[PDB]
RNA sequence: AGGAUUGCGACUUUUGUCAAGGAUGCUGGCGUAAUGGUUAAAUGCCGCCCGUCUUGAAACACGGACCAAGGAGUCUAACGUCUAUGCGAGUGUUUGGGUGUAAAACCCGUACGCGUAAUGAAAGUGAACGUAGGUGAGGGCCCGCAAGGGUGCAUCAUCG
RNA sequence: GUUGCUUAAUUGAACGUGGACAUUUGAAUGAAGAGCUUUUAGUGGGCCAUUUUUGGUAAGCAGAACUGGCGAUGCGGGAU
RNA sequence: CGCUCAAGCGUGUUACCUAUACUCCACCGUCAGGGUUAAUAUGAUGCCCUGACGAGUAGGCAGGCGUGGAGGUCAGUGAC
């Protein structure tokens, strides 16, 4: 037979999570029935997040919060994080919010509900909004981590080499510069 | 729980509606047949007594069978052989016959053999071994349900209406044909009529341009 | 189990509906055809026979 | 109407040179040679085990009986099954003694439970 | 010898070391001696730190 | 002795995964072009900025 | 040993031409070229600066930048197994204007003629390009026109 | 865990995922860094580069003491302020009672621009500064104190 | 094969009936070594001796008379990618002290390591014109009966 | 509209502001989902066939070109 | 083996034999696409539906079977 494609593939998709946690796959249960029932595109976006890894999950500061509402007609949307939120301290009007998370911080819990705010996690924002009304996700930067910058080392990238320590007598030389020879 | 009762009344009653459509569209198709064939074989005879010969329309249509197996198959032939979605040995599909399509087949001459089909062969596949897809997935044409679900949007409400737009060959020829599925036929019971399969049918064997008799050699498969 | 419209005949009338009228009227023989012509040729048999 | 059983491949699959050779035991083992005729399938030779030759999921741990086999030690491991006389059947263990044997017999025939072995000694 | 894409070590384990190594089991042994060497000098000692 | 060079199942290697094109983006890389067209290019985009930024009142 | 110079086996390619040895036509010089136009080459042997590798004749590419005598194109090349971006910097007397997108032109406002006096008149426009179809059928007289019996010859020695 | 490993699975075949030609020998291409410019050089040339030769002059007798010096953005400066008395103190200083911040004393060098700072006067002791720190202190109200 | 019903239909004046989303009906013999299971021999056809290096082994290539037990990718110091867990601009109790049912379990904190700033050979200097900037793409949400408009995180390209 | 580029210039060239034209997304056929990133194994003695072909009297000899096989592969036929 | 108006050589026309290939049905496994505790006992890791595919050395990953000791638990088995 010809095959055209491979055969047996697989899904190359997380289907469900790889942690063995209990009270993560019971959020799982409650957004896999909605998910399939509702025909709301916002539940099937939570859904794949509550599936993915420590680095997938980056953290959500709370100045990168503060930014979202600054939006054109975005200040009283309920603001869904799928991760941890952190503390800032370069910063200081943070306004009375929303907001829907896994995890907050013992920093970030006195921020929010000092101005009046409502720490909420995602069981209790689901009982407000199902089908996900006036609802505003964020998600924190993946590609500011350090092993992020050693990807792809070669001529003539610009990134950076995998070394323990640290200025000069250590990959300076030949090889990286005209007076020695060649600059890469 | 109610009211569901009574739509078991209901809901018959619109199908009766539909099956005077098709039956309605099926005497009409069935006077453009004949018709058809009454026009051509009387032309020849208008011709005739002018002292003029009457030259037939060429072949709108052409169903295509894989003779050779797999492997041993040089990579521009193979190419072409997969776009035509004759990827098995036996299976046929349906072309629509330009100057384009006419070179892919130059191309693979020697691991197929090809010809001009009618309003029966063409019944008979359909009928027997037809098969659509339905978000992939090889589902039968059991129903006539199905293919007004799927081909509602270009007319196509019955199994007969998608066999008019196949040997008509219509403006949505390329969407019809698409929805069927490649059909698996057997190995013909009577025989190739021949010693050797692999020395093309002007010569003695099988392969290539038969016009006429691939009518004869797909009965006998299906 | 798929059945098969060719054979077994309520599969046949669950698809096309004309499949009485077809069959009662005889349209697999209709007579048919026709007098008035036998109409005939006038040079086609001599660069036929030659 | 229980399904009848059909075993596909009754026959044990032996290792290779287990009867030329004495110390190669008939327990089963994979050829990993290059020479070797068993790992490429020729023509008169002997089989191996492949997933095809799988039983019924519908009769799968089933005996003649079609009931699933279950091990008991004593008495109070005759509780889970009660209920289920037509779907499970015992087996007294090798280990107990004789006296006990009786014990867990007589209770047994009670509730109407077939017990595989027993016949018991005598 | 060499060649992926890691960093460049420093390993200095070419002499003898496995004859010189020390495992600190005594640790919590040891830490008993202490404080019974605190404990029975306060009491030679007497009124004075 | 030994063999020298060959090209046999060399593009056969290639088929398996791709041969393929070099994707292509709107706004090309401005690079190896003319200096002095791009110092006024330059000043020609801060100018225009001026421009619509006074609009939006 | 091996040989692998720049003009290496050009002893067909840059060799000029039968009868238009010396000098070029003005032509050459006076043709415009803005930033983004598809462009042929053709090495000229006369002209020794800004000469091509013998790799890029006949192929095609977009122009990127323009100077006072040359013209920036890129060309995308195969190797290995994934295609690159390559930058030429060749002088205006070895390009010439490519008259493939040239055919394009002329049917975007043709179609676009179709469709506005159509859509007026007939509302039926049919745009799309029809590959070449088959026959209809037809009549042939015999009138003045009677079929000239043929056969074949036997075999003679010239 | 010595189960979960994959040399228990191995058990069986011949290689255990070395091979029947490669063989799994002793040192084949050397020991630690050998031949850096003449069999690995390929290696080398990429990943690494500036790795052979030697830049700069030499210093004798170094001590990570006199190189001291931890930098401290404007962003962080108030964080060296209580949390007690912060919103006390955003809220109305205004001069003639501002709060004073000793850098040194929490362990920073070179006060440094970065952050925007509020319109509070501050007041902040330190040893180094920079030229556009000192910019946004003087707007703000406050000054800078050397030590 | 399946194992309440649901669907498409046909024949029906009607109720109902049916070859219509997979076999029901009626009858006989035996109720055990008879049917099956393993085991040994006979008969038909087929089957060269394993392991190994090799483009290539039944080989006139190497090891193997036979059996029992033993017998071969382990542990460590620095590390890389991916994964789970805890806290998160911080993090790390266990050098050491306090206690104790005594190598355990529990408690304590100055330091110190890494991270929060880079670039230069060094002397050194040291990150907001603007809503932390524009342009093209962008999930999701918002307005709308729709067509379409508004707002656009991550990330990718691109000019400042 | 934009400028320090270019023009005898109120020209040009780049990047734009607003505007008109979506059945007829402007050849055929197919699409098995598409694009992308990290990481690491074995391998780096090859050989035979149909055409193209260099050395050689020629070779189950040596050496290249294009697809297909064996190596990694049983099964029916060529007795083997 | 034996064959001579062949059981030989060239050519034609029919029947017939037959592969793990092709068509159809049963069962196994793998992969994909769905449907469902709305109290509704027994494994949500459940319970069903539909469709495709299956050779393999070097190599990689997955799911299981067994051996010697350690913590828990069946008030487990045993001079009957």
């Amino acid at each position: 037979i010809d095959h055209t494609s491979k055969q047996h593939k697989r899904s190359s998709h997380r289907t469900a999570p790889k942690s063995d946690n209990v009270y993560l796959k019971l959020l799982v249960k409650l957004y896999a029935f909605l998910a399939r029932r509702t025909d709301a595109p916002f539940n099937k976006v939570i859904l794949k997040s509550l599936f993915l890894s420590k680095i997938n999950r980056p953290p959500v500061s709370v100045s990168r919060i503060s930014r979202a509402l600054k939006q054109e007609g975005a200040a009283q949307k309920t603001i869904v994080v799928v991760g941890t939120v952190t503390d800032d301290n370069r910063i200081f009007e943070f306004p009375k919010t929303t907001v829907a998370a896994l995890r907050f911080t013992a920093g970030a819990k006195a921020k929010i509900l000092k101005a009046g705010g409502e720490a909420i996690t995602l069981d209790q924002l689901a009982v407000r909004a199902p089908k996900g009304q006036n609802t505003l996700i964020v998600r924190g930067p993946r590609a500011s981590r350090e092993a992020a910058r050693h990807f792809g080392f070669g001529p003539h990238k610009g990134k950076a080499p995998r070394i323990q320590s640290t200025g000069r007598k250590f990959e300076r030389a030949r090889g990286r510069r005209r007076s020695r020879a060649f600059k890469v | 729980q109610k009211t569901a009762e009574q739509v078991a009344a209901e809901r018959v009653a619109r199908k009766a509606e539909k099956r005077a459509a098709i039956l309605e569209r099926n005497a009409a198709y069935q006077k453009e047949y004949e018709t058809a064939e009454r026009a051509v074989i009387d032309a020849k005879r208008e011709a005739k007594a002018n002292s003029s010969y009457y030259v037939s329309a060429e072949a709108k249509l052409v169903f295509v069978v894989r003779i050779k197996g797999i492997n041993k198959i040089p990579p521009k032939p193979r190419k072409v052989l997969q776009l035509l979605r004759l990827n098995q040995i036996n299976s046929g599909t349906f072309v629509k016959v330009t100057k384009a399509t006419s070179e892919l087949l130059k191309l693979i001459e020697p691991y197929v053999a090809y010809g001009y089909p009618s309003y029966s062969t063409v019944r008979q596949l359909v009928y027997k071994r037809g098969y659509g897809k339905i978000n992939k997935q090889r589902i039968p044409l059991s129903d006539n349900s199905i293919v007004e679900a799927n081909l509602g949007n270009y007319g196509i409400l019955s199994v007969d209406d998608l066999i008019h737009e196949i040997v008509t060959v219509g403006p949505h020829f390329k969407q019809a044909n698409n929805f069927l599925w490649p059909f698996k036929l057997s190995n013909p019971s009577g025989g190739w009529g021949v010693p050797r399969k692999f020395k093309h049918f002007i010569q003695g064997g099988s392969f290539g341009n038969r016009e006429e008799f691939i009518n004869k050699l797909v009965k006998s498969m299906n | 189990q798929k059945k098969n419209p060719l054979k077994n005949k309520q599969v046949l009338l669950r698809l096309n509906p004309y499949a009485k009228v077809f069959a009662a009227e005889k349209l697999g023989s209709k007579k048919v055809d026709q007098a008035n012509k036998i109409k005939p040729s006038a040079t086609a048999l001599e660069t036929l026979k030659h | 109407l229980h399904p009848k059983i059909v075993k596909k491949h009754t026959k044990k699959f032996k290792r290779h040179h287990s009867d030329r050779y004495h110390r190669v035991s008939e327990n089963w083992r994979k050829q990993k040679g290059i020479d070797s005729v068993v790992r490429r399938r020729f023509r008169g030779n002997i089989s191996e085990p492949t997933i095809g030759y799988g039983s019924n999921k519908k009769t799968k741990f089933m005996g003649p009986d079609g009931r699933k086999v279950v091990l008991v030690s004593n008495v109070k491991g005759l509780t889970p099954l009660l209920m289920h006389t037509k779907t499970f059947a015992a087996e007294i263990a090798h280990n107990v003694s004789s006296k006990n044997r009786i014990a867990i017999l007589a209770e047994a025939k009670k509730n109407g439970i077939k017990v595989t072995n027993a016949k018991a000694r005598l | 010898a060499i060649s992926k894409n890691l960093p460049i070590l420093k390993n200095h384990f070419r002499k003898h070391w496995q004859e010189r190594v020390k495992v600190h089991f005594d640790q919590a042994g040891k830490k008993v001696s202490r404080r019974h060497a605190r404990a029975s000098k306060a009491a030679k000692i007497a009124p004075r730190p | 002795k030994s063999k020298n060079h060959t090209a046999h199942n060399q593009t056969k290697k290639a088929h398996r995964n791709g041969i393929k094109k070099p994707k292509t983006y709107k706004y090309p890389s401005l690079k190896g072009v003319d200096a002095k067209f791009r110092r006024n290019h330059r000043f020609a985009l801060h100018g225009t900025a001026k421009a619509l930024a006074a609009k939006r009142a | 040993g091996k040989s692998h110079g720049y003009r290496s086996r050009t002893r067909y390619m840059f060799q000029r031409d039968f009868r238009k040895h010396g000098a070029i036509a003005l032509s050459t010089y006076m043709k415009v070229y803005k930033v983004g136009d598809i462009v042929d080459i053709k090495a000229n042997g006369s002209i020794h600066k800004g000469m091509p590798h013998k790799f890029y004749q006949g192929k095609t590419g977009v122009v990127y930048n323009v100077t006072k005598s040359s013209v920036g194109i890129i060309i995308n090349k195969m190797v290995g197994n994934r295609y690159l971006e390559k930058r030429l910097n060749l002088r205006v007397e070895h390009i010439k204007h490519s008259k493939c997108r040239q055919e394009f032109l002329e049917r975007v406002k043709s179609n676009a003629a179709k469709k506005a006096e159509a859509k007026a008149q007939g509302v039926a426009v049919q745009l799309k390009r029809q590959p070449a179809q088959p026959k209809e059928s037809r009549v042939v007289s015999t009138e003045g026109n009677v079929p000239q019996t043929l056969a074949p010859v036997p075999y003679e020695t010239f | 865990p010595t189960r979960l490993t994959k040399t228990r699975k191995h058990r069986g075949h011949v290689s255990a995922g070395k091979g029947r030609v490669g063989k799994h020998r002793k040192h084949p291409g050397g020991r630690g860094m050998a031949g850096g410019l003449h069999h690995h050089r390929t290696n080398l040339d990429k990943y690494h580069p500036g790795y052979f030769g030697k830049v700069g002059m030499r210093y004798f007798h170094k001590q990570q003491a006199h190189f001291w010096k931890p930098v401290l953005n404007l962003d962080k400066l108030w964080t060296l302020v209580p949390e007690e008395k912060r919103e006390e103190y955003l809220k109305s200083a205004s001069k003639s009672a501002a709060p004073v911040i000793d850098t040194l004393a929490a362990g920073y060098g070179k006060v440094l621009g970065k952050g925007r700072i509020p319109d509070v006067p501050v007041i902040v002791k330190a040893r180094f500064v920079s030229k556009l720190a000192e910019e946004k202190i003087k707007a703000a109200g406050g000054v800078v104190e050397l030590i």
